[PDB]
Parts: structure tokens; C-alpha cells; sequence
């Protein structure tokens, strides 16, 4: 009925998540990751959802370098929407065991938890905590990122070219 | 990325040792984040995950430890489509018309004036994968009335990756680890090395998802255009999509359609060691080369190895021969922790003297009809010991030099599959002029930078935390470094700063063994856990890395609770 | 770029006064170089040139003084080509096939491995100009088996530019200067303001080489494609290359085929003032607008002026009205030297108080569902006097704010041709939430820069010489600065550094007048003469600019030889 | 041919050239410009000649921002060779007064003079003095730079586009 996770931190702030099941493990993991890297992650989910241009402009480049390189937002948005389609997400999620489905749903909930905390106040993440693109995500959003990680050896390297594949006029 | 897997014969201990050393991003969503997951009656795993990923991708449990490196094996391919006359959005397969699957996508885009307008494009998929624009590559590859191009990535249909890592997180032996890797065959674009408790042999494998093509197809399916890209993208299948016989094959023991069967994918177990530095599977072990596997995995006795590969394997041989200056002749946790941060530079160790002998006398040159005084440059390099440590002086000069050395006909002793670590070699005397050109330029650049020629590397190579420059060590693998600290910043722009978005560099580092007492692991997260500059965990790890002080990371409950900085908190909410 | 031309009515003296203020590059071959040329019996000119140009483009002599600013006038045009079926390298002109003029070019290119390999491309020309690939503009304008595209720049056949600057260098009167400009009509892409010794009026002109198309042509010759982007390239002729009637026309007093006659190109003479800040000729003088001239020169009362244009004119009017806080009501050399380095910000002066009154009560906000503390931001900006001086505190916050303020229906009082310096205005209360969104981001940026909200501008905006950071003043035109010091560097990457390759900024500056004793010029070259860091002339000029200490540049032989740093040496070769 | 120029420098290093004719004025002017800004200038003549790629690589961008922007060397090279052809230079020169042609001849000679001094030795221009692109120029090379300045309002803005304008495959 509930997610519950104990978060132990040691030297260098290394988090040790203890949970009773997989869903709660994802909850704790999602929390600590956001707690430490909210701005990067928030920006990242814009990418996979293909929602960069609406916030940051179409002609601007990816802020962060990645397996995707740093194409223009507009091309990146098209790529992700085209290749990481609702269908691709469906097929990905349909092949997963229940524990991983639960774990990702927990991950999202945990990530969303911190978003609430950052919005409410705190001196942490001053750089992005009050931006519109710092917002709740869904499990499918996480699955999109997971699918994206797979494409590093293929599609990712042809993002702009895939986004601009058009027939003769 | 580097990884070593040592067996009991190299450890002299009851278990092997695993060194993980991915060279990855220091910023962005793909950067690693270190954590431990304890899931009652399921898993107790520790290591690293991309930000956004819920399972450990590189780490260890009580029974196994593993790391990854990018593989040379191609994971994608191109299909040239024969279009239906009249419809550029339909293609032909064995004479049968097939319509491309369209998707009209609308993307909201903010304008410089703060307004949000809609940008709409219609994009297509074929049965092979998304259409792709290769015009920029070569305008003759433009999507026309006759022909178009699609790209297929084998991982587009691979949904077994997270499930692979999750089961590894749970694995209770290396044998299980291996069995899992063979069941799932879901690793997307990386090699694997692993060591297990109570197992004498270390494990290497490039077992994963790889396009399956036959030598026949490679000869009779590659299209005129395709044969032109055999140089730029070697081993990338560029086939005719108008013939079904040119589709990717499925083997009896294939887990995924179009992918190679498990039994035709390379692997190796060894009592001494296994290793990869981003070259092919060929030299997993130098003493036991792998051969005969599909060409899409890369060359195996035909191509020279990178300087970093040569440095990597050399380091291991000299360790086990006891000639590397470190105590004993075994790969002990303590010794490995040091050797991997040795900052040895292959290019210098092997070629510097030859270079200086060829150009440094006289030291007064005429370069491009201009007088060049290179006496100081020569003296500094001669006094340098070919290491990129913080106190090393002149290492940056060598960097600026080597990166400008023309590689064409530079070596007189060609590559030999018999001696892959010591060939190619022999600086060509005919390259004298080009070398002085490169050295002259190198001296100038260092001049622009404001750094002395003999400045200690720790002042040129650095990362900023708390308003102070922490000295760093290592370099770029192109110069034969093993310890990688590779800045994207030009030296003239304030030195080799690591504060921006550096190139693939040391990130998460683990040295994992399995003594009788239980898993023991020493780790680094070079850039630290948090991207928030105000965070207490933005520079704490970094400061230790600068000082070369590994962290003995707690794993057991007693170790965690006994940690000096132990704090616990419970987070709960309705599901 | 800015320039003023003050007449005797404004100076209250025998001669006028010229302020040249090009906002240009701080690095590269186009950057300015200050020098004086004395050629026995031919010329004695002093000023500035692009590195690589042997005559003075901006400066003064013993009789005249001038400067330039980029013009709104379009200097190019497009020609949609109707290809011949079968051979796409030929186009139809009134029916008859015409061949494209080809040229196979091999460019040696050094590969990443250090080898040099040849790359060969076959490119083409038409009778209009070179073929241009507009596919990147719109995939529909690809060079097809039916239609191609060519570009024509009127300056391509203009071989009179240097000769004009040369003649100006030698000119003996403002009247000759003007006669030269009309005679040569070779100025390529800039406006011109000139002042003269003993001449009562100042001179403005957008007299140069400009494409000539008739209203009839605009209607008939504009192609379907052409119509589809006359809002992306306003006033750029996008004509049909099939009809000869669609070729640029030549008037009776046209110096160059396809260019506008000298009679229908804008100019004005005033005893009060002339000025330009990169807007159209329309407001050369605000009291006497210019209208009627062709559209290709730009809007003349249908478009709002930039903030910088409004700031420039506003400063002149307040000077002559004697209400800018400076002595007297005349544009004297001493006062102009200060006024132009005033660091006034139009956005702040006009709209800041309105924005704070709207959004800073309260100052604890909820933005994007998030609690935001803006108390300090509101306090700093209220204390700030809307200037970008070195001691000014909070100017950088405004910069980061204003550049993120959505302009759509931000103003309640729209543009009025009858009041173009004070319109548009009126911060719409409906934009409060949007303003808060922008301000929250701005505070977040400054926070990540390591600079306090109240940091003095001199510490955020700077230039490094000899390891020491010289404090700077000024800002970017978009914010409504007149004194331009515009960094390309994001504030989060070590502040507004000017050590990289900044945006167009104060480069060569000259305040030139003609007292009885003779020409007197005060000048700045912001980045200094030498690009070599080891040179004594790398940061000597820059230090002075930082401290705001103008240089009285020697002109007369006696002044040159009498200079405290006089050095002479002669160079010869067969 | 027999150029002679007196160079007076005052505060801030401002030079005042004195010559008996236009040729000798150009000599003095070209010398002082190179004396103060050799590296930049030497680099610029690569551009206008279309010889950037040979030395600096084709994929690399222009080092300096200008009216030309900062396209890829390879495209810039094609642009300049195509638009600033020998014919373009020929006609520019054909329409010049004697004194200008003379002034440009001198300017080239003056520039080349300093080039020889820089190559000979010294610590000035340490950053480029030993590079191959630091080389003597011709009067025509200066005319290329002069012509290039005119195009800032037109062609320059479509450099890449002009260099990639090729007929249909
Ligand atoms: C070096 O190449 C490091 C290997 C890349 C990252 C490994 C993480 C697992 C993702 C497949
Ligand atoms: C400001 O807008 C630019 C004015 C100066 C540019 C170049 C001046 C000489 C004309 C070619």
C-alpha cells in the first residue's frame, strides 16, 4: 500500500538504500538521485519526452553532453518522439518482470517526492528549483530514459539525421 | 574505459580481483551515481548507475563483481531502399510495394521573444527502422525518387537489458553471472569482465546484442554506395533493402531475431587475467588471443592496438613479472590501487628518446624559414620521466606535441600480430621536419597559455572545488595514458580545466576482491555525487581523488552503521 | 554602432562636432587599427581601418570628420531560376536557354591524421550572381530539376569603395565630402555622418550602393516562394529569374547598373544634430523625420525603434534642453566625452520601477508551483540608479532579467509614429506572473555565477590584462545601453568576460571638433592596438578605457613630435 | 619599388606614417599593422585565399569572428575561391586609380618586410611566428581582403550556402 525505504548515508555521502521490496527500493533510489542531481535529471527528462524546445528554445543546444551528443533541441525533440514512441515504451514495459515495473514506479514516486520538497523550499538546487521544467514525472518517463540508454551504439549517433529524414518535395 | 579481471594465479589469494575503470561523462544524465541497494531477501548490491536508471550497471555483490567497456562490435546497420516510382514514401521488397509508416509530430518551440510556436514534421519508419538522412554524409545519398535510406539498431528491439543487470545484482556466483549473460544476451554496446567469490578464473565476454550477417551477404548485399563507406564505417553492414535475403539472420541459439547466436560470440576464462581497453575481443588475454569470431566484432590480428591498449596489457605483464617497480609480482588490492593511478605515458616511454635523438641536435632549428630556439623544450623533455603525475614537469609539453605528430609513415617497424604490444614502433628519420614543426607549435601553444614549459602538471591539470584548484593527474589515452583525465579545454584557454564538460575520463573506479571476511571494495567518484555546487557532496570525493585516497566503501550492515559519518532516515508515502 | 553629428546650433561654436562610436569586433581581421597617414601634398588623415585595409574608413582630417553605422538597407537579393528540363545547369530567360558558368575547384585539406587530401566541388554562377543553397532555409527550395536559386549582392560589382574613403581622406571641405559621396556612391553597407570645419550643418546620408526595384516589380516579379518568406527577410527582393523585367533597374543618375539613383537615396543636413544607432534613416533627426524613400531602405514610421535608438536621441534632446545633469545646454567636447560614457539604461529608467511595483508586493512568490524569495532582488534593483557604471550594483541582475522578459503584449501603450521615443510603453499588469518567472530565473543565474545580487558591475564586467582584471562599464543594446560593452560569455561561466570574442562593442571612439587652432580629436581603442600579449601596446589603451581617460591624439607635426612618448624611425627597401 | 616611410609612434603606440607618396605610405602602414597584429593578419590571408584547410584542417571553424561569421574552413575556402575569383580581383583592380594600386603594392611589401623580421628572430608574435601560414603576400591578396569587406552586407552572410550550392544528384 505504501513505499518505505531507509536511507543510510556514509562518507562522501554514499547512500545505502534498504527496502522490504523492489518498489520501495526504487522509491529510495529515485529520492537520493534527485536529492543530489535534481537539475541534471530534470533537464534530462525534458530530452527523453522531447519537451526541450518549449522551455529552452528550439535552436539552442542540449545543455549537457551525453551518448546523444549535443544537437539542437528541436532535432532532439523530434528524434525522441519518433524513436522513443509510445509504442516502443509499450513493448519495453510489456517485456519486463513485475518487480522491475514496480521498481520503476517507485523510482518515479521517489523522484517526485523530492520535487515536492525542492519546490516547497530549501537552499538546495537554487539553479533550477523554481523552473517550470522541474516537475513530476511518470514511470513511462523513466522507461523512456532506460530505452534511450540502449540506443547509444546506434540511433543516438544519428539523432539529427533521423529527425530530418524527409522525402523529396 | 579500462577493466582488469585477475584470477587466483595473479592474486596469490583465494579469490580474484576486479578493477573497474569506465571513462565516462563528468556531467549530464549519463554520469554515474554511486549507491547501494539492500532489498530484503532479494539483493544486496553496490556500485553505479546512470542518473535515471534504477539498477546497478557496474558494481559488486557478496559473490560477484563486474565492469563494462565500450565494445568495437557494431550494433547498427543501414538499409538502402528502392522506392516505388510515384511514391517516395513506399519501398520495394522482392518486387512487392511497402508503405512507410508515417508520424506527423508537432513540437512546441519557444521563440526568442518568449512566445511558443508549433513546429511540425512528418517522419517515417521502414520495417528495418527509422528513415535517416545521409545527405550531410554525402549529398549523393539524398532521399530522392529512386532511393532512400533507413538505419537499424539491434537494440531497438532489445528489452532485456535492465533485466540482465537486475539478475546480476542478485547473482550468487560467477557461474550464475555467466549463465544469466547467456540467457538474456541483452548487453547492448559493451564488453563485460567479472570476478566471483571462490572462483579461480576471471571472465571476459563481448556477449550481447550484435547484428547477424553472413560473409555471403557482406559480399552480395552491400550496395555501390555501401562499398564507399567501408572505410569510414568498417564492418557496418550497408545492405540492399529491396531483397529479403539481405535481412539480418537469426541463429538457432539467437535470443533476438537478427542477432548473433550466443555460441558465436566471444568469451574467455583465465586464471591469470582478462582485460579490455576499448579494442576488439582479440587481446582479452595477450597469452591466449581470441580469433575466428564474426568480423562485426572487430579485427583480431589484422589491426594495430591503441597506445592505451598496449599500455594496459604491458602494465599487467610487468606486474606479474615483478618488473613494474611495485612490491612482489602479484595483483594485490593495494598494488592494483596504485598501478592504475601510475600515470604512465606509453607514447613517451617508447618514442620520446627516439624523437629527441632525431631533432634535438642541433637545438637551434629553422622551421618554415623561421629561427626557432628549442633548447629549453629539449632539456625539459629529457629531464621528464614520462609520467603524468601532479609533480611531473613538461608532461603538458609532450601532450601538445604528440597530438600534432603526423601518424602517416611515422613508424618504420610495422604492426605484427606476433608482437601487438611493441608494434608499430621505430620513429621514421624521414619525419624529422614534421616533428620539429609539431614541437615548435607545441612550444608556442604552451607559451600562449601562460604556463612555463616545465610547469608541474598539477597546475595545468586541475578541477575547481570551493574556489580552489585541486591538482589532478593522468591524461588522454591518445598519448598512451592509462589513468585518464582528458580535458576538452584548449591549454591556451586557462590550461586543462576539468570544470567544464571534459572528454571521457576516470569517473567511477572500483577495486573489488573477495577475501574470507567478505567482499572488500575501494572506490572513487571523481566528480563527486552531487551536481549542486552548494552540496557538501559536490567536492568531497573529488578532494580525495586529487589526493589519491581511495575510499573503503561500507557494505555490510555493521560496516554501514559503524561508519564515522553514519546517518539514517526513513522516507515513506502512499503508493 | 552609434554616431552623432552636431551643428553649430548645438555646439554654440564656429564648427560642428562628430561622435564616432562603431560597435565592432575585439578580435579578428575586421577589428579596427588606429593610425595617421601623412602623404606629402595629398593627404593628412587620422583614424581607423580594418586590419588589411590601407586607407582610413573612419576618422578625420583638418577639414572634415565622419563615422559609419550598419544600415538597415538590404544590399542583396534572390533570383528564382527556371531550369531547362534535362540540364539543371541551364536556366530560361525570356525563353532562351542560358548556360550556368561552372568552375571546378580543388581545395587541399589537412586530415586529422596529418595528411593533406584534395576535396573538389563544382560550383556555379549565373548572370545574376552565385548559385546559393537555400535548402537549409526551407527544404522546399532545394536545387531541383526545375527550380534553382541564385543570390546577388550589389557590392559584388562595386569597385569604388576604397576610392571613396581615399578621396574623403583628402577632402578639404564637408561640401567636397558630400560631393564625393554622391559622385562615387560606393559606400557598401553603412550609413554616413560627417561634420566639417567652418560648416554650420552636420551631414547624414544612407548614400551608397543599394538594389533598385520598383513597386510594380515587388508585385509582379515576387515569386510564390518569395512571398512565403518576405517576413523572414523583409524588403529583400525575391524575384523571378525567368523574366528580364524582373532584373534590377537603372535610373538616370545611377552610378552602377542595378543600383538606386542618388536622387532617391536619403540624406539630411541640420544645424542642430544628426544621429543613427542602427535603425532606419527615418529619425536621422527626431524633429524632422525623413519619409518617402524606397522600402528597401527600411521602415519609415511603421516599425518601433530599438531601445538604444530611443536612448541615443533622448540623450541629445536632454542635452540641448539642458536637463541631463550636465553643464549648459550645448554639445561641447568635454560634455560629449562624458555623456557618451554615461552608462544609462533605457529599459531600467523607463520600465524598472513599474515592474517592481507590480511584482515586489509581496516579494515572497510562488513561481511554477515553487516558493521563491525575491526580497533581496527587489531591494537591490530599487536601490540601483539604472546605470551600468563600475560602481553600479545590481545592473547584472537587470541584464539577466530583461533578456528573459517576454515582449508579446508586454506594453499597454503601443507604438505611435508621432511619439517614437516614448512608445511603446506601459508595463501590462497582466504580465506579472511572466515577469516573476523571468526574475526568478535571473536570480538563479546570478546565484550560479558566484556573484552577489548587489555585486558592483566593475567586478562582473571586466577585461584581463597582465593577469589583472580591469573593471569595465556599459552593457548590451538590447537592454537599452548607449555605452556598449557586450559579452558573449554567459554570466555563469565567470561573469561578463571581454577576453574572449565579445559581441559588437565599443571599439574605436572619436570625439572630433574643429576649434580655430585646428582639429582636436579624443579617441579610444578599447582592446589596444596589438593582439600580441607580450607587446606594450596590448593593454595600455585598455587600462585607460577602464579608467575612462580619453586620449588626445596628436595630429599636427608639432603635436606628434612634442608627444611625451615620441619615437621616430624610417624604413626603406628597393 | 623604392619605398621609404617614417614611422612616428606616440602614446598608446599610435603610429603616424609620413611618406612622400602613396606607395611608401602603404609600405609604412602595412609594416606597422603586421608589427602589431601579425598572427591575426596572417590567419586572415589564409581565409581570403581559401587556404585555411591546408594548414588548419577543413572541419575546423574559423578562429576569429568577423563579418564572415565562423563557418567551417572547408566551406569558407570554397566560398572565397568561388566568389573572390581571379576574375573578381582582376576587375576590382582594373577600376582603381594608379595611386591606390601603388598603395596596395606598398602595403604588401611593408607587410612582407615585417614577416622577414619575425621569421629572423625576436620574441614578438611567439604564438605564430614559426608557423607556415606566416608567409609573404601579394598585392592581389590584399585586394582579396579589400573585396571581401564589401560583401559583408550580402554574400558573406551566405558563405556556407554558396559553397554547398550544387546541382541535383
Ligand atoms: C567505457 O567505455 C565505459 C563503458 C560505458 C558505460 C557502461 C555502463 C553500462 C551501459 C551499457
Ligand atoms: C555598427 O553598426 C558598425 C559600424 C562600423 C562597421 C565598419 C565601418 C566601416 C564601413 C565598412
Amino acid at each position: 500500500s505504501t513505499y518505505s525505504a531507509e536511507i543510510r548515508r556514509t562518507t562522501m555521502g554514499v547512500p545505502h538504500i534498504k527496502a522490504g521490496n523492489w518498489g520501495s527500493a526504487g522509491y529510495g533510489f529515485g529520492y537520493v538521485q534527485a536529492q543530489d542531481n535534481l537539475c541534471t535529471m530534470a533537464d534530462s527528462f525534458l530530452t527523453y519526452r522531447g519537451e526541450r524546445s518549449r522551455h529552452l528554445g528550439g535552436s539552442a543546444q542540449l545543455v549537457y553532453n551525453s551518448t546523444l551528443g549535443r544537437p539542437r533541441n528541436i532535432d532532439s525533440d523530434f528524434f525522441h518522439r519518433h524513436v522513443i514512441s509510445d509504442e516502443a515504451v509499450d513493448r519495453t514495459m510489456a517485456a519486463q518482470p513485475a518487480k522491475l515495473l514496480q521498481m520503476v514506479e517507485g523510482f518515479a514516486a521517489g523522484y517526485n517526492r523530492y520535487v515536492r520538497e525542492a519546490k516547497a523550499g530549501g537552499s538546495a538546487h537554487a539553479a533550477c528549483r523554481s523552473e517550470a521544467w522541474v516537475q513530476p514525472i511518470t514511470a513511462r518517463d523513466v522507461w523512456r530514459r532506460i530505452y534511450a540508454a540502449n540506443l547509444a551504439g546506434g540511433y543516438s549517433n544519428f539523432a539529427e539525421a533521423i529527425a530530418n529524414a524527409q522525402p523529396p518535395q | 574505459s579500462n577493466m582488469y579481471g585477475f584470477g587466483t594465479a595473479a592474486t596469490g589469494e583465494g579469490s580474484g580481483l576486479l578493477f573497474g575503470n569506465p571513462h565516462w561523462y563528468w556531467k549530464g544524465p549519463d554520469r554515474f551515481y554511486q549507491a547501494q541497494l539492500t532489498i530484503d531477501g532479494e539483493a544486496n548490491v553496490s556500485g553505479v548507475s546512470f542518473l535515471g536508471l534504477p539498477v546497478i550497471q557496474i558494481g559488486f555483490n557478496d559473490s560477484v563483481a563486474w565492469s563494462h567497456t565500450v565494445s568495437t562490435a557494431r550494433r547498427f546497420g543501414f538499409f538502402q531502399l528502392s522506392l516505388v516510382p510515384g511514391d517516395p514514401t513506399s519501398y520495394l521488397v522482392d518486387g512487392v510495394p511497402v508503405k512507410m509508416k508515417p508520424a506527423t509530430i508537432t513540437v512546441p518551440s519557444r521563440n526568442a521573444d518568449g512566445s511558443v510556436s508549433d513546429v511540425t514534421r512528418t517522419l517515417y519508419h521502414s520495417e528495418f527502422g527509422p528513415l535517416v538522412n545521409l545527405a550531410g554524409l554525402n549529398p549523393a545519398l539524398a532521399w530522392s525518387q529512386q532511393t532512400a535510406f533507413a538505419i537499424r539498431d539491434i537494440n531497438g528491439e532489445n528489452f532485456r537489458t535492465l533485466r540482465t543487470w537486475m539478475r546480476w545484482n542478485q547473482a550468487k556466483s560467477l557461474d550464475e553471472f555467466i549463465a544469466i549473460q547467456k540467457e538474456e544476451a541483452g548487453i547492448p554496446w559493451v564488453n563485460t569482465v567479472a570476478v566471483g567469490r571462490g572462483d579461480a578464473k576471471a571472465w571476459y565476454a563481448d556477449i550481447g546484442v550484435v547484428p547477424n550477417v553472413s560473409p555471403a551477404q557482406l559480399a552480395r548485399c552491400t550496395t555501390p554506395f555501401g562499398k564507399a563507406f567501408a572505410q569510414a564505417l568498417p564492418n557496418v553492414p550497408f545492405f540492399d533493402g529491396s531483397r529479403s535475403e539481405c535481412d539480418w539472420l537469426t541463429d538457432a541459439d539467437s535470443v533476438q531475431p537478427g542477432a548473433i547466436g550466443v555460441s558465436r560470440m566471444p568469451s574467455l576464462q583465465r586464471d591469470d587475467y582478462v582485460g579490455n581497453m576499448n579494442d576488439s575481443y582479440w587481446l582479452a588475454n595477450v597469452h591466449a588471443p581470441l580469433t575466428g569470431y564474426p568480423a562485426i566484432f572487430g579485427p583480431a590480428g589484422t589491426s594495430a592496438q591503441t597506445l592505451r591498449t598496449r599500455m594496459g596489457h604491458t602494465m599487467v605483464l610487468e606486474r606479474l613479472a615483478g618488473t613494474d617497480g611495485y612490491p612482489g609480482n602479484k595483483a594485490t588490492p593495494a598494488v592494483v590501487r596504485e598501478m592504475v593511478l601510475g600515470n604512465r605515458v606509453f607514447s613517451a616511454e617508447r618514442f620520446k628518446d627516439e624523437v629527441l635523438d632525431l631533432i634535438c641536435t642541433p637545438a637551434q632549428w629553422t622551421v618554415n624559414g623561421a629561427a626557432v630556439d628549442a633548447a629549453q623544450a629539449c632539456a625539459v623533455l629529457a629531464a621528464w620521466d614520462n609520467r603524468g603525475r601532479k609533480d611531473s614537469r613538461g608532461a603538458h609539453l609532450w601532450d601538445e606535441f604528440w597530438s600534432r605528430v603526423p601518424t602517416a609513415s611515422l613508424f618504420t617497424v610495422p604492426f605484427s600480430a606476433a608482437d601487438p604490444l611493441n608494434t608499430p614502433r621505430g620513429i621514421n628519420a624521414a619525419a624529422a621536419d614534421a616533428l620539429r614543426q609539431a614541437m615548435a607549435t607545441a612550444v608556442a601553444r604552451v607559451g600562449q597559455s601562460g604556463y612555463a614549459l616545465d610547469a608541474p602538471r598539477g597546475e595545468v591539470l586541475y578541477v575547481t572545488r570551493g574556489g580552489t584548484r585541486l591538482p589532478l593527474y593522468g591524461g588522454c589515452g591518445a598519448m598512451g595514458y592509462f589513468t585518464i583525465t582528458c580535458s576538452e579545454n584548449d591549454i591556451t584557454q586557462g590550461g586543462y580545466s576539468m570544470d567544464g564538460q571534459p572528454n571521457a575520463s576516470n569517473s567511477y573506479m572500483q577495486v573489488v576482491s573477495f577475501p574470507a571476511s567478505g567482499v572488500q571494495a575501494h572506490t572513487f567518484l571523481t566528480y563527486s555525487l552531487s551536481d549542486d555546487p552548494a552540496s557538501p557532496h559536490h567536492g568531497d570525493y573529488t578532494k580525495a581523488y586529487s589526493a589519491g585516497q581511495w575510499l573503503r566503501v561500507p557494505f555490510t550492515e555493521a560496516e554501514i552503521t559503524g561508519n564515522a559519518d553514519y546517518r539514517t532516515a526513513t522516507v515513506k508515502e502512499l503508493e
